[PDB]
DNA sequence: TGCCCGGCCCAGCCACATATATATAGGTGTGTGCCACTCCCGGCCACGGTATTAGC
DNA sequence: GCTAATACCGTGGCCGGGAGTGGCACACACCTATATATATGTGGCTGGGCCGGGCA
């Protein structure tokens, strides 16, 4: 929880499954200790950063990265579903921005690399394809 | 119960070249009366030098505190050494001086994949080792 | 050239984590302290070797 | 000038005592299990449909 706090303070983005992959903290007790720790920090007185990291995990060009940035912000403005945790919004945003071009990764490889369910990226790809209209940057 | 069988048997010791020795791991010796050769099977003929004429205090035994079954074979009679289409053998001897090793392979990928596999990659377990 | 059987894939649906409160209650685990057993450390006893001094 | 005697020091093994370590007991703290709305997610099974292969 101290590492995650130091990550949130330095404008860095690290998912719970990453520190969880490093340390087995059993999630629940991790969430409670992180909550009461946040209360300690408050007593002593942002998903956009995740896009370039996963684009680095897939090795995508810069145009797909900033395209997933504009897609992430716009999808944050459109509402509907709102988020269901920002990780799935990130992976479906990169999934749409990569299905707009021709670089092929399909859904299984991106689902096993980023540790996301295929049915979730297709469930988000459905309504995302429904909102494809207002997501075009150029 | 060690027993000397005969020792009267006369044996000749031979220092062979490596390809024919590893091949032995049949021919016909031609004794020419002070120069003797060898006609192998098709293939070369080989002059064998009388390396050491007098060869005493040297014998041969076989094995079938912990005593084991010991048998005596025969006395060593003559120390010998086989001497050697020789251009092909000379080229093979020049050819053995060309052994090399493989160099380090450079991974050519987009780096971000390997660097993603370095640190936290949201992928744990997948292998049972020191899991108690 | 035609017919039948088996396997795989897709779409879907159910269950469990996340967050909220609350009582129940009854169990389990962990820590500490003390006492007993084993190990370590210290103490005791035995044995062997080398050097120096004094007298006629 | 030459000979003889006596004392002191150092190692190794065994035994006892302490200490540590392990076990037991007690107390405290955790930690399970059940209901309620909410959403949203993810992963694993269930049924139906489609595709492929072989023989006369």
């Amino acid at each position: 929880a101290s590492i995650l706090i130091g990550c949130r303070r330095a404008e860095v983005a690290r998912t719970f499954k990453e520190i969880q992959s490093l340390i087995h903290v059993k999630t629940k007790e991790f969430g409670k200790t992180l909550n009461i720790m946040k209360n300690i920090l408050r007593g002593k007185s942002q998903n956009l950063t995740y896009i370039p990291r996963f684009c680095s995990h897939l090795g995508l060009p810069m145009q797909v990265t900033t395209s997933a940035e504009y897609t992430a912000k716009k999808c944050k403005e459109i509402k509907e579903i709102a988020g269901k945790s920002p990780i799935t919004i990130a992976v479906v945003s990169i999934y749409l921005n990569i299905l707009l071009f021709q670089i092929p990764i399909t859904a299984a490889k991106v689902g096993q690399t980023l540790q996301v369910t295929e049915g979730t990226i297709k469930s988000g790809y459905k309504i995302l394809y429904e909102h494809r209209d207002k997501l075009v940057d150029p | 119960d060690l027993d000397l069988e005969r020792s009267n048997r006369q044996v000749w010791l031979v220092r062979l070249p490596m390809f024919l020795a590893e091949k032995w791991r049949l021919g016909k010796i031609r004794i020419n009366k002070s120069k003797i050769t060898l006609l192998l099977n098709e293939p070369h003929e080989y002059d064998l030098e009388l390396t050491k004429k007098v060869v005493e205090n040297e014998y041969v035994f076989t094995e079938q505190t912990i005593p084991k079954k010991t048998a005596i074979v025969g006395t060593v009679c003559h120390e010998c050494q086989v001497m050697p289409y020789h251009k092909i053998v000379e080229q093979r001897r020049n050819i053995v001086k060309l052994n090399n090793k493989e160099r380090i392979t450079t991974l050519d990928e987009t780096v971000g994949v390997t660097m993603s596999h370095t640190g936290m990659s949201m992928r744990s377990d997948n292998s049972n080792f020191l899991k108690v």
